[PDB]
């Protein structure tokens, strides 16, 4: 390890293990339907991806 | 009490003795030991262990299993004489892995498990259906000669025999590694059963004495005769032999002249009572310089495992023979039959192999049941029954609970 600016790792310590965001960014669905024009399948499926 | 001399394995195979410390605790000993193999392998010329990635440095058994790192080498079963191995273990820490949809996921799952079906097994299905197939035709066929002993049981199975027997030589001469050998084995072995009849079918009259020699002899002839040239599967064609051999004296003397079974059954179990005397002589003699005692080892046992079973298989048919509920004295074959127990029983552990001491030990076992089941099903009454009912269910229980007590 360096701490010459560009080696974002110093300073930093591993305490442990658990979760994390991953680097993935999720754009949201385009014309989505009301809640009441949802159909039961692919409502559940979309929400709980 | 201070150490212990022994045996340490390293890289790609040096076995270093070493005077190990007795009672510090091991973790302390794998590092500096660690340079210690390493400078000898370099002074011997060779080359030094490394890590790779991320892992540890261990010290284990020999079957690879690590030592707790915090006891003492006193502490674990560790005697002068012994040997250890240092070994790395490689780091399996990695993240988890989640599919929610239940569909898909017992999908994905399921597959990594288990094996699926594929064409290679498939053949070996086949073949077995096939060998099944024929042992069924036969026996019909040599079914209907004991009510017509006729030329068509012989003309019959004489065309199949020849047929299957074809098919497997194209086989053995095509095959190229052991899953077509075992095809073509499974083939070549149910050969044997059809020509067996179709020669005993061939004397005429009512069956019996004159007509058993010729399927007993071409019997031990094909199965000796097999195994002559393919080399192949000794255990199954080596019990053959035996049975078949041993049968057809018996089948001559009967055929020739005879004043009783009593007389055969009784030779019979003498012939077998010095040939398990015999048994590891017979299979001495019957059996890039390293590999010579690596096959000859096997082969050894091979013989013998065939041989101990196959006599096994005559005892238990002559024994259940000798003894009667109803014929003169009737405790005298029975009390025989004890005697001959206790001597299997007793010479059964003098074996080290686990499937020669255990047949050997089930082979007593089946004796004693088979004889109680005799003197039940003939001569019966109530008591008689719930006599050997008691027997029969004690007898291996009081075994199995000397061994778990």
């Amino acid at each position: 390890r360096k701490p010459d600016g560009k080696d974002l790792n110093f300073g930093v310590v591993r305490v442990g293990v658990g979760m994390t965001r991953p680097e993935v960014t999720w754009g949201e669905p385009q014309n989505m339907p009301t809640d009441i024009e949802l159909e039961p399948v692919t409502g559940k499926a979309l929400q709980e991806f | 009490p201070q150490a212990v001399v022994v045996g340490v394995m390293a890289g790609e195979g040096v076995q270093i003795g070493v005077l190990l410390d007795a009672n510090a605790p091991v973790s302390v000993m794998t590092d500096p030991l660690l340079k210690v193999v390493n400078s000898r392998l370099r002074e011997l010329g060779e080359a030094p262990l490394e890590a790779t990635g991320r892992g540890r440095w261990a010290l284990c058994l020999v079957d690879g299993a690590p030592l707790r790192a915090t006891q003492s080498l006193t502490e674990q079963d560790v005697y002068d004489g012994d040997r250890l191995w240092i070994r790395f273990i490689a780091d399996t820490e990695r993240r988890s892995q989640v599919i929610e949809h239940i569909s898909t996921a017992v999908a994905s799952d399921l597959s990594k498990r288990f094996a699926r079906i594929d064409p290679i097994v498939a053949v070996q299905v086949g073949a077995s259906m096939v060998a099944t197939g024929v042992v069924l035709a036969t026996g019909v066929l040599g079914w209907w000669r004991w009510h017509h002993n006729t030329w068509l049981t012989t003309i019959y199975t004489a065309v199949i025999g020849v047929l299957v027997l074809a098919v497997a030589m194209l086989l053995l001469m095509r095959a190229k590694t052991d899953a077509d050998r075992r095809v073509a084995d499974i083939m070549l072995m149910s050969a044997i059963m059809p020509v067996t009849v179709a020669a005993a079918a061939a004397p005429p009259g009512p069956v019996g004495s004159p007509q058993a020699v010729l399927g007993f002899g071409v019997l031990t002839v094909a199965a000796a005769l097999a195994l002559r040239f393919t080399g192949r599967r000794l255990g199954i064609y080596t019990t053959i032999v035996i049975i078949g051999a041993l049968t057809m004296l018996a089948a001559l003397a009967r055929m020739v002249a005879a004043t009783s079974a009593v007389t055969l059954l009784s030779s019979l179990l003498l012939i077998c009572v010095v040939a398990y005397h015999a048994a590891p002589a017979l299979s001495r003699r019957l059996a890039s310089s390293v590999r010579d005692v690596l096959l000859q080892a096997e082969r050894a046992r091979s013989f013998l495992s065939g041989l101990l079973t196959g006599l096994g298989v005559m005892v238990v048919v002559c024994m259940t023979s000798l003894c009667d509920p109803h014929t003169g004295q009737r405790w005298l074959p029975l009390i025989l039959a004890g005697f001959t127990s206790g001597f299997l029983l007793l010479r059964g552990r003098s074996y080290v192999d686990r499937w020669q001491s255990i047949t050997l030990a089930g082979t007593a076992v089946i004796i004693a049941a088979a004889v109680c089941v005799r003197y039940a099903l003939e001569l019966s009454s109530p008591l008689a029954v719930s006599i050997v009912a008691a027997i029969l269910v004690l007898l291996p229980a009081a075994g199995m609970a000397a061994a778990a007590h």
